């Protein structure tokens, strides 16, 4: 139901959070945000739907409200359900839209930072798709594709598989802080 | 001596603003069983965020095996304990360290925990651990600038392994090679220095560094053909002569692409395994308790693949076992079933529950055979 | 025929229902006893076929809250609702006369001010050398709203007080038309076009 | 083992000699590099290259512009959309098309000359044409040109031969978050500097079906697409339509309800909301004599159609008027042959013949076909793909304020932050060469602007440099210094300016702008690591090696524990190349329905509890 | 900058070639003749038509062809034909010449017939979208192949009691109307052929030991042609040899007015040379660049032999002076893709060797080849 490109969480943040961005959750959520301007407000659906269309390459402050409304009223959950596909068990999840972004030239979808590896982190030339899930019910039954059923190796009996590995940047980072001749040796602490 | 004890669970109940507030100093850290590892605060407070499936079972012991220098064990003589290197941190290693972690807790209560949660807690633990590193440690960033190529460059052993080379196969991939290996495993020379200290962390490859702090040698054609003259210079003092560069024109770009192109052809033959594997069906835990055990030999090439399995001997789940290593040996499989996990063996275990076996199966086949090409 | 998107017509079959949100939208000063003397009687027409004068008539008025190319893509339930809501409007700005042909089973001065209400018009062939003026785009369409209504006789189905509202004496129940029915469409047409000028 | 000597010159590398220290980089990054200019869009901040070869010189002179191809003199300047003071008068003319007689020729030939306003060779993507003054104000019916006399130049080639091929952007290397699988840290004021701009256009039809909407106007006038200068609506639709119906007349053909844009049962063209138009080209079938446009519709479309027939006109009497004079002897261009097939297609017939049908590409025209072209900015946000003149491309994937950004303690401001630790893993190492020599070559500039008395990271006035170059004994002595750190790096061009007359303009332009600009060709006889560790063992000529403080991921200032070399990159902007439910709810119209009215019907849309 | 210092760049720069910098598409075709003002592809068409002018009967005579106006380009576009007068407005680079034939005097009807019309920077616009012209390499005299030996003709061009005048028409057909003079322009490459046999003698004495023990390099880039015009004009050349053997296979009997004007409506029609321009043509791409510069891939594209057709790939020291090696795309990655503009071509295309740079390319070629 929806197509773009990724980014990363570079933040702390949580292993399954999409942060869609403003063009394409204004036309994926087009009927969650007429059904609120049909409520809170006292607008029509022609006038609602004049309202969506008009704001898809503008923001405004009253649909960015509406969208932390419709994130909040997931109560048991951290947003709404979603099954993020790649063409070519890891390659399709099932994460939450927690944020929408305010800045309308950033066209991307923005996965998580730790699940870049299960399938392959091509920030160049990969498209991605999105599928919303209308209900709790299919939001249940997509469970069993999730960020944590493909951490078990299915190569040997007891291990982790190394989708789990963390990248570059942040382990030399831990490299440059726990090795670093920072406390004198045993024999001379003494 | 001056040397504070702490205990390994009475870390793992402390708070982060308590547990990154440590003082800095060589302790103690009593564990549950009967060792004691000596070690300093910067590394047993990464050993802690590797302990995040422990948090949640408060009756689990915590073995000595579960820090990352766990070499170092208090003994009676002080000389087994005084300068002794100990775990290099790694990518892989704080992986390891949550696995024992969820199989300390799937052998702590007698095979009674659905594995979906410690994979959970795995994932969840490796998220915090990210959360806590990246927000806590701001001003320890690697850089890389000039001074740091002509440290590595300056080393009068590397500067020896590039003049007097005999341009064959031999003094150069044997001398010049191993003359530069050997002190690049050294870790004495170089201290502080980001690509050192970065290949010995598994971020950098030596493969790549032989190209460029020494000679690179011999490259090849469309077919492979070596041109009888090796490159005389590496990547750092550059190549600049007709012959040379045009020998590394042919083997940069024309053997990625090749490399790239026999990808997608591969591609057919996993999709007809992965249909036809899909009649063998659901994997239901249990022992069916069938007197049908095959006979199989053993080999030391197929020993690993024997990892997990249900040995029978008079009446067992490792792949380290040296001996019975050419013995044909009894012990059960899928072949008979009156499929069940002792059958199917411990790799079962990993495997979720609505999830075909046999289509599993044909992707761990299929992987592997494009991971090597 | 112009694929609108699928779903979008669901909210167009969803919005119809919502009557007196319609009403008030286009004339805040209407009874809401009227409008509901106008919804008792959709049920007993909800099994009567719509013929397109009611749906001409619906279409012209209730285009300021409503789409009027969206009544060939809703259902029966929708069109009736809102045929409901166009009798409150013409019971309410005093067009009794045509607002008794809404709820319905079967059995000049104004062209100066249609020419300013309606300046765009339709542009005409001439006819050996002579240039002809152009024709109001508004009269062909309540030529054609004139012509379904004399094209047969009607039954009336709606309130009681609507029919004695305009002066009609019961013989049979069975609807007439009257002679200033052209005017006083074109009386409605002209009240349209200052509502959205 | 001939470290110091180099053997190939600019004539055996095609484009790898635009860039330095090519033997440095590996060639699947060399040829990486090559693959990633011809890809990169012009942008709004070009300069020329701090590290310049003779390669630089030589690509400017060979662009797509506006050129006069042989000894000519003008015969008639003609200009589309005439400007001026009355009440149609369209501003800010985009063509201006001029016609020459070729001179010294036996066969006087006859040309035309188009200079319009930009030239987009890719879709989305183009540059515009910048006039030369001091000719384009020369243009007379009556002048004589030379020959490759260039009007309308682009603007990345200077008055001084160099071309912009990019911006240099202060770099830093740390092992952030944001660095993650060729992940950048981009500074909010430099993306400023890194704005492309983007030509579309789009296409109108509006005949027999259906006709135009009342958009961009008042209740007075009927306007329905933006004039020449005028930028497009907030929401960016540009000529609604709707179809013909007399019997909605009084609901749909109303000043209000033509206002009004419904986004179902029409069909809007959406464009940038924020862009300029530039060009409007309208074609118009007069040959019916009803027309089904109502009356009051076609008040813009008539002011542009009948400016653009006088054109047309005006061109094809030209013609006429030189064929009745040189009978059988015109010969001309090829491009003007084409201009007045052009010209005899637009204008109409009389009725002695048949009508044209006029098509475009089998899609057949239907009374009027608006042709809008408009020019939009794009500025930088996410997925914007960047490179650093090597091998090595990033996706931008944060973006921090200028405050937040990594400072020297000199006061140098950072642009970029890219992960260092791929430099081993792609062996591209001329990076670390233009990065060290660059920050080596800015802190001389630096510093040679603390000794005088002036401020560093500002451009001094004409006044104080005046007061500078006063006194002798200071600017002797920093060219002695400017020519020692030549000495180092670029032995050539110590060979090359110790022959220099008037050494003052060379600090003058030193001091003028933040660096020394270096040529270094691909044959330059200096040892790399050998000028590095003469950099780093020297009391001058010294980059400055120390802290760097920044704001974290958090609310925080910190200062890193590593000392940071902070240096520039000639960067540039690249562009952008069970279950069984789930398939019932797309293959089946009825259990769409049901989920959009389980979605509209709820009272929270999120959480539904089973959509059927 | 500082201008002296541009000075002293400017003065240790080398030039690049500006006839293929600017484009050798728009030189090889639309380049005018300082006495008659005539473009080399109606010189092109003039010497492909007077060596067909030995299968024409006698009084037949092609005269010369002329250029047309504007108004007889507008009025032959747009032609009514079935009450119904097509125009196609869309921008694209068209001029319209006439083909002026004669039989015993008689000048009979003229053909129209449309041209691509170059611009500079080999950047052509054909029905609205811009295209790009890239030349070939075109192997002088003979091509040899890896299978066998092959010599490319303009006609037809082969890899090495009712019945019997069958046979004798194939070789009358193949003796005097395969003796071109632009072919023996071209097999001056240590070939002494002037008689149809004497090929087929050298072919089997002199280029006999081509098949083993041959002296070809097989993967060099010297002694070429670099053709654009023969490549681009395939379609008419196939119109003009059609031509030719409806003259010659057919018949030789009596002709009228009326059969010779049926003929020239029927093999030269008004778009011959445009019909496959954008479908089969190789060396016609289309032009995707957002800059400004014409140098990086609008008009330094070479297509090989192989690639107009829509191992060899082994490195060699010309591939340093006629292409450019480390600029190695997807497709031609061999390092015979884009042009190097800074190689000496002579006229005719022909590229020859540089003198200041061979000694280091032949110690390079020796030094490629040792085992
Ligand atoms: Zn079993």
């Amino acid at each position: 139901t929806a197509r773009a490109v990724i980014t990363s969480i570079s933040d702390p943040h949580d292993y399954d959070e999409l942060h869609i961005p403003w063009g394409v959750g204004c036309q994926l959520l087009k009927y969650h945000l007429t059904n609120k301007l049909k409520a809170k407000f006292n607008m029509t659906t022609r006038e609602a739907f004049s309202f969506v269309y008009e704001n898809v390459l503008q923001y405004n402050q009253i649909i960015a409200d509406l969208f932390k409304e419709l994130i909040a009223e997931a109560a048991p959950y951290k947003g709404m359900g979603c099954t993020f596909h790649r063409n070519p068990r890891g390659s399709t999840q099932q994460f939450f839209i927690t944020k929408v972004k305010d800045d309308i030239n950033d066209n991307s979808i923005s996965m998580s930072v730790l699940c870049l590896k299960a399938p392959n982190a091509d920030f160049d030339g990969d498209q991605l798709n999105l599928t919303l899930m209308p209900d709790v019910y299919l939001t249940k039954a997509t469970e069993r594709i999730a960020p944590h059923t493909w951490v078990l190796s299915i190569d040997e009996p007891h291990e982790i598989s190394g989708n789990l590995e963390l990248q570059g940047p942040v382990v030399e980072t831990i490299i440059n802080w726990a090795h670093e001749k920072y406390l004198p040796p045993l024999e001379e602490w003494l | 001596m001056n040397l504070n004890r702490y205990k390994a669970r009475d870390l793992l109940n402390l708070s982060y603003d308590d547990l990154w507030s440590l003082p800095s100093e060589w302790h103690l850290i009593e564990f549950d069983d009967g060792k004691t590892v000596v070690s300093v605060d910067r590394i047993t407070k990464l050993s802690v965020l590797c302990w995040y499936p422990l948090k949640h079972y408060k009756d689990c012991p915590i073995p000595s095996d579960h820090h990352i220098d766990f070499n170092r064990i208090l003994t009676d003589n002080p000389k087994d304990y005084l300068n002794v290197e100990g775990g290099r941190v790694t990518s892989k290693a704080m992986v390891k360290h949550l696995n024992k972690a969820i199989w300390n807790i799937y052998d702590w209560s007698g095979e009674t925990v659905d594995p979906e949660v410690l994979s959970k807690l795995a994932i969840e633990g490796k998220n915090w651990l990210y959360n806590q590193t990246t927000v806590k440690l701001s001003e320890y960033l690697a850089t890389l600038s000039m001074f740091d190529i002509a440290e590595v460059y300056n080393h009068p052993k590397v500067r020896e392994a590039n003049h007097n080379i005999e341009p064959t196969t031999y003094g150069i991939e044997k001398i010049s090679y191993g003359k530069v290996k050997e002190v690049f495993n050294d870790p004495t020379q170089f201290i502080g220095n980001s690509i050192i200290e970065g290949l010995r962390s598994g971020t950098q490859k030596t493969e790549q560094l032989l190209q460029a702090f020494a000679w690179r040698g011999f490259p090849t054609d469309i077919n492979s053909d070596i041109f009888k003259y090796p490159v005389t210079t590496g990547y750092i003092d550059g190549i600049w002569n007709l012959y040379e560069n045009m020998i590394e024109s042919r083997s940069g770009t024309k053997a990625l692409l090749y490399n790239k192109e026999l990808l997608r052809v591969t591609e057919y033959f996993n999709r007809k395994s992965q249909l036809i594997a899909q009649y063998v069906q659901r994997l239901h835990p249990g022992d069916c308790k069938t007197t049908i055990l095959a006979e199989y030999p053993v080999t030391k090439l197929t020993l690993k693949a024997f990892k997990g399995k249900y040995y029978q001997k008079e009446d067992w789940i490792r792949g380290n076992e040296t001996h019975l290593i050419g013995t044909k040996q009894k012990f059960r499989s899928v072949f008979g079933c009156n499929i069940c996990m002792t059958c199917y063996g411990r790799l079962g275990i990993n495997i979720p529950k609505g999830t075909n076996i046999g289509q599993v199966a044909a992707v761990s086949m299929g992987d592997k055979i494009t991971s090597a090409v | 025929k112009q694929r609108v998107t699928p779903g979008d017509i669901v909210a167009y079959n969803l919005d119809a229902l919502d009557v007196v949100k319609l009403v008030h939208k286009i004339d805040d000063t209407v009874p809401v006893e009227l409008i509901q003397e106008c919804l008792d009687c959709v049920a007993v027409t909800a099994t009567k076929d719509i013929y397109p004068h009611q749906i001409l008539l619906a279409q012209w008025v209730m285009h300021k809250a409503f789409p009027a190319r969206a009544f060939s893509h809703i259902n029966k339930n929708a069109v009736n609702h809102l045929l409901a809501a166009a009798q409150s409007l013409m019971w309410h700005w005093g067009f009794q006369q045509v607002a008794v042909f809404m709820q319905v089973e079967l059995y000049i001065k104004y062209k100066d001010v249609m020419d300013e209400l309606y300046p765009h018009q339709r542009q005409q062939r001439a006819i050996n050398g002579v240039p002809v003026a152009p024709v109001n785009i508004a009269g062909i369409a309540v030529q054609s709203a004139h012509a379904s209504i004399r094209s047969s006789n009607w039954i009336y189905h709606g309130p009681d007080r609507l029919f004695k509202e305009a002066e009609q004496v019961t013989q049979n129940k069975v609807l007439v038309v009257p002679a200033t029915i052209k005017s006083v469409i074109t009386e409605l047409v002209i009240h349209l076009g200052k509502l959205n000028q | 083992s001939q470290l110091g000597r180099r053997e190939i010159d600019l004539t055996l590398l095609g484009h790898t000699g635009l860039d330095p220290w090519y033997g440095t980089t590996s060639s699947a990054r060399g040829a990486m590099f090559v693959t990633h200019i011809g890809q990169a869009p012009e942008v709004n901040g070009n300069e020329s290259r701090y590290f310049l070869t003779g390669a630089e010189l030589e690509y400017a002179k060979y662009t797509h512009d506006v050129r006069f191809p042989e000894d000519c003199r003008v015969l008639h300047v003609l200009r589309k959309y005439p400007t001026g003071i009355g009440k149609d008068s369209i501003r800010s003319n985009p063509v201006t098309t001029i016609i020459y007689e070729n001179y010294f020729d036996k066969y006087k030939t006859i040309g035309v000359l188009h200079v319009p306003e930009y030239m987009s060779h890719h879709q989305d993507f183009g540059y515009e044409l910048v006039k030369n003054r001091e000719v384009w104000e020369t243009i007379a019916p009556n002048e004589m040109f030379s020959k490759d006399t260039v009007i309308a130049q682009s603007g990345a080639v200077k008055k001084d031969g160099t071309l912009g091929m990019g911006v240099n952007a202060n770099v830093v290397f740390l092992s952030a978050a944001g660095t993650i699988e060729d992940g950048f840290v981009a500074n909010k004021n430099f993306l400023k500097r890194m704005m492309p701009t983007s030509y579309s256009t789009a296409v109108a039809n509006a005949g027999r079906k259906a006709f135009f909407l009342n958009m961009y106007g008042d209740d007075k006038i009927y306007k329905p697409f933006p004039d020449i200068g005028d930028v497009i609506r907030p929401d960016g639709v540009i000529f609604a339509i709707r179809d013909h119906d007399d019997d909605l007349a009084p609901a749909e053909m109303t000043p209000r309800a033509l206002r009004t844009l419904d986004r179902t049962f029409d069909r809007a063209v959406i464009g940038t909301p924020g862009a300029k138009v530039i060009d409007i080209d309208i074609w118009r079938d007069e040959r019916v004599n009803p027309s089904p446009t109502p009356t009051g519709m076609d008040a813009q479309l008539v002011k542009y159609h009948t400016h653009l027939s006088s054109y047309y006109r005006e061109l094809l009497k030209i013609y006429r008027g030189l064929l009745a004079r040189r009978k059988d002897d015109l010969h001309i261009t090829e491009e003007f042959e084409r201009l007045i097939v052009t010209a005899q297609m637009f204008l109409p017939q009389p009725d002695n013949v048949r009508k044209l049908s006029r098509f475009y590409r089998l899609d057949p025209l239907d009374e009027w076909r608006v042709e809008v072209t408009y020019k939009a900015q794009k500025m930088p946000a996410g997925a914007f793909k960047m490179t650093d003149f090597h091998g090595g491309k990033g996706v931008i994937c944060k973006v921090m304020e200028d405050e937040d950004m990594p400072i020297d303690e000199n006061g140098n401001r950072a642009d970029l932050i890219i992960f260092g630790g791929s430099t081993m893993r792609r062996s591209n190492y001329g990076r670390i060469y233009e990065h060290g020599f660059g920050a080596a070559a800015r802190d001389l500039a630096q510093r040679l602007r603390v000794e005088a008395g002036l401020d560093r990271h500002a451009k001094p006035t004409q006044q104080q440099l005046n007061s500078v170059m006063g006194n002798t004994q200071w600017v002797d002595y920093a060219f002695k210094e400017l020519l020692g750190f030549y000495e180092i790096i670029a032995p050539t061009m110590h060979s090359k300016m110790m022959e220099h007359p008037n050494p003052a303009e060379h600090v003058k332009t030193v001091l003028m702008d933040g660096f020394p600009y270096i040529y270094a060709p691909v044959d330059d006889p200096v040892d790399l690591m050998a000028a590095v560790n003469k950099l780093i063992n020297s009391d001058k000529y010294r980059p400055h090696y120390g802290k760097v403080s920044y704001r974290d991921q958090a609310g925080k200032w910190v200062t890193t524990k590593d000392n940071v070399l902070m240096g520039p990159l000639y960067m540039m902007l690249l562009e952008k190349i069970p279950t069984a439910e789930i398939l019932d709810q797309t293959n089946n119209p009825l259990a769409h329905a049901a989920v959009i009215e389980s979605w509209l019907t709820a009272e929270k849309p999120s959480s539904v509890p089973v959509a059927v | 900058p500082d201008p002296f210092l541009i000075e002293k760049i400017r003065e240790n720069t080398p030039c690049m070639n500006p006839t293929l910098a600017n484009g050798i598409t728009v030189e090889h075709t639309m380049t005018r003749d300082p006495n008659t003002g005539v473009n080399m592809t109606r010189r092109y068409i003039d010497s492909l038509f007077d060596i067909s002018s030995v299968l024409f009967p006698d009084g037949f005579k092609y005269e010369g062809n002329r250029a047309c106006t504007p108004l007889k380009h507008f009025e032959e576009i747009t032609r009514e034909y079935n009450a119904k007068r097509i125009a196609n407005i869309a921008p694209t680079d068209m001029y319209m010449i006439d083909l002026m034939f004669s039989y015993k005097g008689e000048m009979l009807y003229p053909r129209p017939m449309l041209l691509p019309a170059f611009k500079r920077g080999n950047m052509v616009t054909i029905n609205g979208a811009k295209y790009i012209g890239s030349p070939v390499l075109t192997d002088v005299g003979f091509s040899v192949l890896n299978d066998s030996i092959f010599i490319p003709f303009r006609r037809t061009k082969l890899t090495f009691g009712k019945v019997e005048e069958n046979i004798d028409s194939h070789l009358h057909s193949f003796c005097n109307s395969l003796d071109e003079m632009t072919i023996e322009e071209l097999k001056t490459v240590g070939v002494n052929v002037s008689t149809i046999w004497e090929l087929l003698y050298e072919i089997m004495t002199s280029l006999a030991h081509h098949l083993y023990a041959t002296d070809i390099d097989e993967t060099s880039m010297y002694g070429k042609r670099l053709t654009v015009l023969h490549y681009l004009m395939s379609e008419f050349n196939y119109a003009v040899s059609m031509f030719g053997y409806m003259f010659q296979s057919r018949r030789d009997r009596e002709w009228t007015v009326q059969e010779l004007n049926e003929g020239l409506k029927r093999s030269f029609k008004l778009q011959t040379a445009i019909k496959r321009l954008t479908v089969d043509h190789g060396e016609l791409d289309t032009m995707s660049n957002p800059n400004s510069s014409m140098l990086i891939k609008g008009t330094s594209i070479l297509v090989t032999q192989d690639r107009a057709k829509t191992s060899s790939r082994i490195i060699h020291a010309s591939i340093a002076e006629v292409g450019q090696y480390k600029n190695q795309p997807k497709n031609n990655p061999d390092g015979r893709g884009r042009l190097n503009m800074y190689t000496k071509v002579g006229p005719t295309g022909l590229v020859e060797r540089r003198e200041e740079v061979r000694e280091i390319i032949d110690n390079a070629q020796l030094m490629f080849r040792a085992k």
